[PDB]
């Protein structure tokens, strides 16, 4: 099907950007104490 | 003319007072206003197809 | 009249397909889920603080102890569903966040509907369906129903337009 | 070059008279005395080469021939269109009320 | 349609299936349209037309008695459809025929009762187990069973 | 101890991470079979003939569907209510054409979901709890039985059951409106009052507790750390919330008993969903909503239209357009 | 098709026997408190 | 690309279920 | 419309700053009891 | 379960972050013309 | 002495044509001083072959064995028609009425579904000159008409059709219409086919005959949307004769 | 608008005579129409055969004419096809077949005039709604 | 120019994926002692 050409990178960054934002916060938290 | 509310709109032609006299029918088994039985023609004025 | 408002948005806006109403649906039904499951969890993890079979009176507002066991309720849902709450303050806040966030999203949805900025169509679906007469999905079947709603209720729902639709232009299926 | 054959036929006499070779049998109720006895005998003995040939149908009483003769002005003949005769659509074309 | 001269046995429908008569998935000749789902129906007004391979086409052309035409038209115009305020017909029909099928009352009224009684089973069965075990009024604080169990993780 | 009793002790063991139990013995294989067949069919099932008119409908992702349009399409109308397992078809191609996966999924799912409710009593009996949590779950379970089993029974075909898809669900809602006028039925209206009030009462109870949390924290950390798991004391002042919500309306319009309150929180949405579940079940036998079409006329006989007649024009639009080729006769009786 | 049918029939009957004999193997006794 | 995109997102959600259930933060009584 | 929520949120943060981390931990069923204080929350009127 | 004694902590100082960010940003600027091609 | 409806339901025999014993190999005398008629003509297909459309084309095409996906709904039965004796001694069967059509959908390798309208409408089959008796060596050869798989009132998923429906792509209001002309304008197909009726068993006492048949016709064209496939159908058949 | 005496005068026969119903004859006629007819003829159509409606234009061109009081009273006694060629009193309710259609057993000659008038007066009030179908609901 | 369509998401992920790998390791190091 003739989909949007940027829907792939729009979805890839919709997942990757906020995911690694939360990963960065969790890993630095476990590394404290 | 098509209102802004409608994604799709049928083709109906009225006259000077609004009486329906031509359309593009859906069911044709009992059609009374199709473009052939009414002999609907189109003419242009101005622009490219002028005349 | 509200029921007419519901059907008007389906025929003209395809409001069901809008992803903001879908989030609002999850808030209302998700809110009703938490309201039922939290009340049933409390009433079935109570402590025996009286001797009557109708346990409503074994509770004093003055009391300092919790009326139901948070530990037992946690183990029940951890083994039944996989996860479970373990903190009352986060639980009751979650019960505020879910239905409020749902309604806010639906409000954003129809703000765009004031400008007819609908979530009505999928372009890729329509382009090949226009050239493939054997491509049928549940999504194309709903748009035929909207084309029926619009053509059959418009002359009566919008009398100011003076809509006159002859019998031969009304979209209809077979026999019906 | 592709043309809707039923829309094209609406531009002929089929679109203004009762085509004895294509019109569905429910159209014979527009006039007096043609339904359902004569309407059945007409479609059964289709097609017809000219309009008057409907009077040579066997079994027509002399008064039957007369009632037709009073409705010849409302008849016509065009070449048979396959999309209008197949599926038994002259007896039930899928339209009701 | 047959009275008007239509050969119902060879009539082709818009979908390709027979307009009046088609076949069941096991070969039995049945009625066309949406009523293809109801080909398991058996009725006295209908059986005289059915043969070894289903509905007999030549019995259809010759053996339909006037009492069968009246019974079919009577049962057609008395379908088990109707509004709650007793307006017969489909939901889109206008007020006139005041009728609802007694089958519609008896079926719905006994499903509502059948459902709530299953809820009555779930309610009165779960409590009888708890009452016989001793914890129908709640957990005993001095002997909470979960506290004496090992952790899940 | 012999082997059979060792196995019985493991099944009903209160130490498993996930409780099995005797209801779980049936739930696990039925839910897995329905889950595995659904994920495969949602991705690569060929088009199936939903209405039995040799007009197949695409439903899987690999055949041109997205998440919103994809669905597992019900079984053919020529099947009706006949049992259609895999061994009744001459091949898996005929099985896939006639909507085989739909029957397999809903049957294993309904049987599995029923055992999920019985599994809720079972663990509650092993832990010393009160048993009526499964009664609350019966309302969404009865909702699944209505649109997957009861309504096909009343109409005579699984082709009119609710599809297993997002867009397919919207199709089930619109056609059900045109044929039963569900919006005008007092059972769906009670069901709307159950979910609206349920969301209302959920936000109300959540806001009032969070607003009367006693202070155990500073502002540089979350307030959730003030409560810790297993503590004996209550983490919020129940009296501060009553006098707050009492003065917002009036004193007696507010719950001072927490047990009576949490009972109300469970009774409103459950009893409301019970009715709308029976609303679908009773309309399966065509006892439809209120028909007020042409109910008001003037002194001469002219019809004075109301909002009910405007609804009737929208229903007629859905009526004439749904399943545009499956009808050869003027009445749609099923 | 038939040997699939025999398989499912044997698999279904197996779990059904586990379900019936399971609740009969003294289940009212399996509980926190009163085992009689 | 669309089908692979959808199946990939769905697979991650199922993968998140396994971690959130069996590798959860252990409930603890004080 | 989104900034309407910010006005009432940050607006409630300034007027209810004292109870931001919770309500006084030794409040008593007397500041809240009806028909007790003539004025709701005014200890100067018993 | 008793904890595993083979566990060690991982480190990456500030200078190693700049060196790594420089490597992949230059490798991207070099190879991007061949990715578009 | 024979089966009833309750002894056949669900068993699949309702789709089967009557057979004759192996000892039914006589002959049926045909007299020119009488008129005859087939009271019942039954055709039961057993093998559907579809000719695939190749590429280099200069290796002629072949017929593919395929599998059925529309179950036991494929037989033609209860067909009548006049059996006329000609001047050369040959017999011509002219079809009239009966269940002479069944829509059949068939899948080939790769998953492509080939719908078709298996039919013998307006069949006129004749024998070779002079046939004194219908024997086990007799065979018929005739032509029939193959109308469109869908009739005029049929609507596509977008609502377009021939005798009803839209006449454009209403979902693309401002798109060019010439690339989609083959999908907007429906055309009613009318083709012809052939069939041979090889008789193998004759009961000269009852007038019942039986044998094999082999017909060829085109598949569904979807109202002119695509090109049809050539289909070959094989199966058994049964028929009966009486004095008029 | 009111149910004026002028909307109650319908053709008596084919000779041009007129009959003026009362308010009670109208209300009585529509009450008995829903009793013995509306199961097939709701709104002026025919569920058993949508091709024949109860409009005054349709009854006028029937054989014999049925757009009056006499012909309709004659139709409820001996109903015929649209051309009068066949007496269809065996499949249509009538006093002559009151043995198979029990609803026709109690109708008096006065009741036949009240219903025949209601079938003529109602299209003078609803117009295209009478005998129009779902298109005009 | 007619460039490759996947080249955009190829460069974007080629930058992003190893970037966040180093960022996670750094922020979890400064959160230590
Ligand atoms: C302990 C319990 C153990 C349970 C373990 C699982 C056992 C299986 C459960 C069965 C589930 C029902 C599936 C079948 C549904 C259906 O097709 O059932 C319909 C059948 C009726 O069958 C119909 O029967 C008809 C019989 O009519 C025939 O015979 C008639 C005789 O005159 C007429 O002639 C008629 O014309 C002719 O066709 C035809 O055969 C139809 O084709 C056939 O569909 O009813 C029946 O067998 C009887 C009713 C079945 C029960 C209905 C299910 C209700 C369950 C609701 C659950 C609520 C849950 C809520 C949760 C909270
Ligand atoms: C907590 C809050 C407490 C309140 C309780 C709330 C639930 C009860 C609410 C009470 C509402 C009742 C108001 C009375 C109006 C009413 O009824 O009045 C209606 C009738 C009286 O009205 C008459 O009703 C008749 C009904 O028609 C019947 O009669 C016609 C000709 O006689 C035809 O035969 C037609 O087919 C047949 O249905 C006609 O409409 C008459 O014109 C009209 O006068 O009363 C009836 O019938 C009598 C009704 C007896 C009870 C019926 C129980 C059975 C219902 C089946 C249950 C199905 C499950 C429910 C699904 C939802
Ligand atoms: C699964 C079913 C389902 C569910 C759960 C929802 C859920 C929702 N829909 Mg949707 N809907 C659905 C299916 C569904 N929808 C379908 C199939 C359609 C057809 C297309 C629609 C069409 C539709 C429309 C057209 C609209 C919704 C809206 C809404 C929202 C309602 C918000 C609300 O509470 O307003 C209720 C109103 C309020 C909360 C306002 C406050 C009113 C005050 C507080 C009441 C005070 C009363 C006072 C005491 C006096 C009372 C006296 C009186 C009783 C006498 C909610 C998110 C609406 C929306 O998105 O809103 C943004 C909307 O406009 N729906
Ligand atoms: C303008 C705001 C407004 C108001 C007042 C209502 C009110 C109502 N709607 Mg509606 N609705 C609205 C907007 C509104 N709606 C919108 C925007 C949509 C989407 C487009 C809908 C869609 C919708 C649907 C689809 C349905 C309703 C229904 C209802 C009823 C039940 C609602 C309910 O229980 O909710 C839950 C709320 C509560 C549980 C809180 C209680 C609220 C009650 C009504 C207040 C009563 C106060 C009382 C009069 C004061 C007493 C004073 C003294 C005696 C003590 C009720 C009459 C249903 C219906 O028709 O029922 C017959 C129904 O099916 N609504
Ligand atoms: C639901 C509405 C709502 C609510 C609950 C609040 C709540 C709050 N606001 Mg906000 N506010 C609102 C809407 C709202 N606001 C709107 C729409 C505006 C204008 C953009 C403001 C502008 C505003 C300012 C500038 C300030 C607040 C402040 C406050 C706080 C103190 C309470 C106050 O002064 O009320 C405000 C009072 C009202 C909203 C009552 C309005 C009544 C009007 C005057 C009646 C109009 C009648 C009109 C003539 C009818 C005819 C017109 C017709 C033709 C259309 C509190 C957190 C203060 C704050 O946070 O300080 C810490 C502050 O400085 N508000
Ligand atoms: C210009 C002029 C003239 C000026 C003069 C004006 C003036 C000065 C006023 C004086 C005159 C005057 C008084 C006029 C009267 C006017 C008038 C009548 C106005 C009223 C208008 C009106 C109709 C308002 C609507 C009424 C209304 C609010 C009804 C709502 C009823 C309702 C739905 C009640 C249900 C309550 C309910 C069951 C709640 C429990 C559910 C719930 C989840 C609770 C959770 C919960 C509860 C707790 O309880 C606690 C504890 C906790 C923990 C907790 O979780
Ligand atoms: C207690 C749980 C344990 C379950 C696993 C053990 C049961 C074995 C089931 C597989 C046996 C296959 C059926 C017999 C084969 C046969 O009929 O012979 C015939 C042939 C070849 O032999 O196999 C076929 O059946 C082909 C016909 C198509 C039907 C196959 C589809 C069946 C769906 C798969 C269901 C199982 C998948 C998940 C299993 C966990
Ligand atoms: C008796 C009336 C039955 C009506 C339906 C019952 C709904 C009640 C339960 C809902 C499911 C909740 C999930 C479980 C929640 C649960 O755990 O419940 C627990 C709760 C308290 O249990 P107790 O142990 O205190 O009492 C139960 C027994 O021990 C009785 O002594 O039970 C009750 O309050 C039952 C009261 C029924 C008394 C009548 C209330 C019914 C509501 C009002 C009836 C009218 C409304 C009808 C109009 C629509
Ligand atoms: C036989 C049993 C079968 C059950 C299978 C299990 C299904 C798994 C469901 C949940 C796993 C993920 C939970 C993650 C998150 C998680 O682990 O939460 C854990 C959390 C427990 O929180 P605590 O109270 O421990 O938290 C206190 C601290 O968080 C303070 O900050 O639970 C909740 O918050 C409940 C609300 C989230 C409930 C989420 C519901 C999930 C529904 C599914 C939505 C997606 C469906 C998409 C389909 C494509
Ligand atoms: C940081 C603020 C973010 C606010 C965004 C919300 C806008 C939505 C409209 C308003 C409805 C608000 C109702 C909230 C209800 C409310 O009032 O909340 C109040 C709450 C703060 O309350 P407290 O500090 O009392 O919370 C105590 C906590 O321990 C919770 O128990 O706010 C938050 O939790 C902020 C986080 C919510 C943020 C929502 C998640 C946003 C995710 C966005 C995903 C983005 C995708 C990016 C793609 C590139
Ligand atoms: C059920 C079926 C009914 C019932 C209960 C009544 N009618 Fe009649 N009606 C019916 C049919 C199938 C037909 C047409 C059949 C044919 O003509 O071959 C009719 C026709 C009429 C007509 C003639 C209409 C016309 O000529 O255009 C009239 C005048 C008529 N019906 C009246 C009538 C009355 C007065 C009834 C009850 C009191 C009644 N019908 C009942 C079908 C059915
Ligand atoms: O299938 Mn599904 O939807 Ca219950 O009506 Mn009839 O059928 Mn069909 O049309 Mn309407
Ligand atoms: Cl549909
Ligand atoms: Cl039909
Ligand atoms: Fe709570």
């Amino acid at each position: 099907m003739e989909v949007n050409q940027l829907g792939l990178i729009a979805t890839a960054l919709f997942v990757l950007v906020p995911s690694v934002f939360l990963i960065i916060l969790y890993v630095q938290t476990e590394s404290q104490q | 003319r098509m209102p802004a509310f409608f994604e799709s709109f049928p083709v109906i032609l009225t006259d000077k007072n609004g009486v329906v006299k031509a359309d593009i029918p859906f069911r044709r088994a009992e059609s009374k206003y199709s473009f052939e039985q009414q002999g609907v023609t189109v003419s242009f004025y101005g622009g490219e197809l002028n005349g | 009249a509200i029921f007419r408002f519901l059907l008007f948005f389906q025929g003209f806006h395809n409001w069901t397909l809008n992803p903001f109403h879908m989030m609002g649906v999850a808030g209302v039904l998700g809110g009703a889920l938490l309201c039922a499951i939290h009340g049933a969890t409390v009433e079935n993890t109570l402590f025996q603080d009286g001797e009557g079979a109708s346990t409503f009176r074994a509770f004093n507002p003055t009391q300092a102890e919790e009326t139901y066991s948070m530990v037992t309720a946690n183990r029940f849902w951890s083994q039944i569903f996989g996860i479970a709450f373990s903190n009352k303050r986060w639980l009751h806040f979650f019960m505020l966040f879910v239905p409020v966030t749902g309604l806010w999203m639906s409000a954003i949805g129809v703000v765009g509907l004031a400008l007819n900025l609908r979530s009505y169509d999928f372009i890729s679906q329509e382009i090949r369906a226009a050239e493939d007469p054997e491509f049928e999905t549940f999504y194309t079947k709903n748009l035929l129903l909207n084309e029926g709603i619009r053509a059959w209720m418009a002359p009566q729902d919008q009398p100011h337009e003076n809509f006159v639709f002859p019998e031969e232009v009304l979209p209809r299926g077979n026999a019906l | 070059e592709l043309v809707n054959v039923v829309d094209e036929k609406l531009g002929t006499a089929y679109g203004e008279k009762i085509d004895l070779n294509n019109t569905n049998i429910a159209a014979f109720i527009q006039y007096r005395g043609l339904y359902p006895t004569l309407a059945k005998l007409i479609v059964k003995n289709a097609p017809y080469e000219s309009v008057e040939d409907v009077l040579n149908i066997p079994g027509l009483t002399e008064r039957q021939k007369q009632i037709l003769r009073e409705n010849l002005e409302h008849f016509t003949v065009t070449e048979v269109e396959t999309a209008l005769v197949e599926g038994g659509d002259r007896y039930n074309n899928g339209l009701y009320k | 349609d047959q009275k008007l001269g239509a050969n119902v046995g060879s009539a082709q429908g818009p979908t390709g299936l027979g307009k009046y008569l088609m076949r069941s998935p096991t070969g039995e000749i049945i009625f066309g349209g949406e009523t293809m789902r109801f080909w398991d129906f058996r009725g006295p007004w209908l059986e005289p037309l059915r043969g070894p391979n289903g509905l007999d086409l030549n019995k259809i052309k010759n053996d339909i008695q006037p009492w069968q035409e009246r019974r079919a038209a009577e049962y057609m115009t008395h379908a088990p459809l109707g509004s709650l305020n007793s307006v017969g017909g489909v939901a889109t029909e206008i007020n006139s025929v005041n009728f609802v099928s007694p089958r519609s009352w008896l079926a719905t009224s006994h499903f509502v009762l059948a459902f709530f009684f299953l809820v009555g089973h779930l309610w009165h069965a779960g409590r009888a187990r708890a009452a016989a075990a001793g914890f129908e009024k709640g957990i005993d604080r001095e002997s909470e069973p979960v506290l004496s169990m090992p952790s899940l993780d | 101890a012999n082997l059979w009793e060792r196995f019985c002790n493991w099944v009903t063991s209160t130490d498993n991470r996930l409780y099995v139990g005797w209801f779980g013995v049936i739930m696990i294989p039925t839910l897995l079979a329905a889950t595995i067949c659904f994920v495969i069919a949602f991705i690569a099932a060929p088009p199936v003939d939903i209405d039995g008119i040799r007009e197949p409908v695409s439903g899987s992702l690999l055949y041109g569907n997205n998440i919103i349009t994809g669905a597992v399409v019900p079984s053919s109308n020529a099947i009706g209510l006949h049992f259609y397992p895999i061994w009744e078809a001459a091949s898996l191609d005929e099985w896939l054409y006639n909507g085989g996966p739909y029957q397999l999924i809903i049957f294993h799912f309904l049987l599995g979901a029923s055992c999920y409710m019985g599994r809720q009593w079972e663990l509650s009996y092993r832990l010393g709890m009160r048993p009526w949590i499964c009664v609350a779950y019966s309302a969404p379970l009865a909702s699944a039985f209505a649109v997957f089993l009861i309504y096909p029974i009343g109409q005579g075909s699984f082709s009119d059951g609710m599809p297993l898809g997002i867009s397919g669900t919207f199709n089930f809602m619109i056609v059900f409106q045109a044929e039963h006028n569900i919006l005008m039925h007092p059972f769906h209206q009670l069901g709307v009052a159950g979910v609206f009030g349920g969301a209302l009462f959920c936000a109300m109870h959540g806001s009032l507790v969070t607003s009367s949390l006693i202070r155990e924290t500073t502002e540089t950390e979350s307030a959730n750390y003030g409560y810790k798991f297993g503590q004996e004391e209550e983490t919020y002042n129940i009296v501060a919330a009553h006098g707050y919500f009492g003065r917002l309306i009036f004193q007696y319009a507010s719950f001072n008993n927490s047990r009576s309150l949490h009972f109300f929180l469970a009774a409103w949405p459950v009893v409301g969903v019970w009715f709308t579940a029976l609303g679908i079940s009773t309309m399966a036998f065509n006892l439809n909503g209120f028909n007020f079409n042409h109910s008001v006329i003037d002194a001469k006989g002219n019809v004075i239209n109301t909002w009910a007649d405007i609804i009737n024009r929208a229903n007629l639009g859905m009526e004439v357009m749904h399943e545009r080729n499956a009808h050869n006769f003027p009445l749609d009786l099923a | 098709m038939e040997t699939l049918k025999i398989t499912v029939y044997i698999v279904v009957t197996f779990f059904v026997l586990l379900f019936v004999f399971g609740f009969l193997s003294g289940d009212p006794a399996r509980n926190p408190k009163r085992k009689d | 690309m669309e089908t692979i995109t959808y199946v990939f997102i769905f697979a991650c959600i199922i993968a998140l279920f396994f971690f959130a259930i069996f590798f959860r933060e252990p409930p603890r009584i004080t | 419309l989104l900034f309407f929520f910010g006005h009432i949120w940050h607006g409630a943060r300034t007027l209810f700053r004292d109870v931001f981390s919770g309500i006084d931990p030794e409040l008593s069923p007397e500041q809240v009891e009806w028909g007790f204080y003539q004025k709701v929350g005014d200890v100067t009127t018993r | 379960m008793e904890p595993n004694p083979n566990r060690q902590p991982v480190e990456l100082n500030r200078t190693s972050l700049y060196l790594g960010l420089l490597l992949i940003l230059v490798l991207a600027l070099l190879f991007s013309s061949y990715f578009f091609n | 002495q024979t089966l009833t409806y309750d002894d056949i339901v669900g068993t699949g025999l309702a789709n089967k044509c009557p057979t004759l014993d192996d000892t039914a190999r006589g002959a049926y005398p045909i007299d020119s001083s009488q008129t005859y008629r087939i009271a019942r003509l039954c055709l039961q297909p057993t093998t559907f072959l579809v000719k695939e459309e190749p590429k280099n084309k200069r290796q002629e095409a072949e017929f593919v064995p395929t599998k059925l996906v529309t179950r036991e709904t494929t037989s033609l039965d209860q067909i009548q028609g006049e059996l006329k004796v000609n001047s050369d001694g040959s017999l011509t069967f002219v079809e009239e009425d009966g269940i002479d059509f069944q829509p059949v959908t068939v899948q080939m390798a790769g998953g492509e579904r080939i719908p078709l309208l298996f039919t013998v409408k307006n069949l006129v089959a004749s024998t070779q000159p002079n046939v004194t008796s219908i024997t086990t060596s007799t065979d018929f050869k005739g032509e029939f008409n193959v109308p469109s798989y869908r009739t005029a009132n049929f609507l596509d998923p977008k609502g377009r059709g021939l005798a009803s429906g839209y006449d454009s792509a209403i979902a693309l209001p401002q798109a060019k219409e010439e690339e989609l002309a083959r999908a907007n304008v429906k055309r009613f197909s009318l083709t012809k086919g052939q069939i041979s009726l090889n008789v193998a068993k004759v009961d000269g006492r009852t007038g019942e005959i039986a044998g094999t048949f082999e017909s060829e016709q085109l598949s569904d064209d979807d109202m002119g949307a695509h090109e049809p496939h050539e289909v070959k159908i094989q199966g058994v058949f049964y028929a009966s004769i009486e004095p008029a | 608008a009111e149910l004026t005496p002028e909307v109650l005068t319908v053709p008596l026969n084919s000779e041009g005579k007129t009959i003026t119903l009362t308010e009670k004859q109208y209300l009585e006629g529509k009450r008995l129409f829903q009793y013995a007819c509306a199961s097939c003829h709701v709104g002026g159509i025919t569920k058993t055969n949508p091709s024949l409606d109860l409009r005054t234009e349709t009854l006028a061109l029937a054989t014999p004419p049925r757009d009056n009081i006499e012909g309709l009273v004659d139709y409820m006694k001996n109903p015929t096809t649209y051309d009068g060629e066949q007496e269809i009193a065996e499949v249509h309710p009538s006093l002559r077949s009151a043995d198979i259609f029990p609803k026709m057993r109690n109708l008096t000659e006065k009741d036949l005039v009240a219903i025949a008038g209601h079938i003529l007066v109602e299209p003078k009030i609803l117009g295209d709604k009478w005998g129009g179908g779902k298109v005009y609901y």
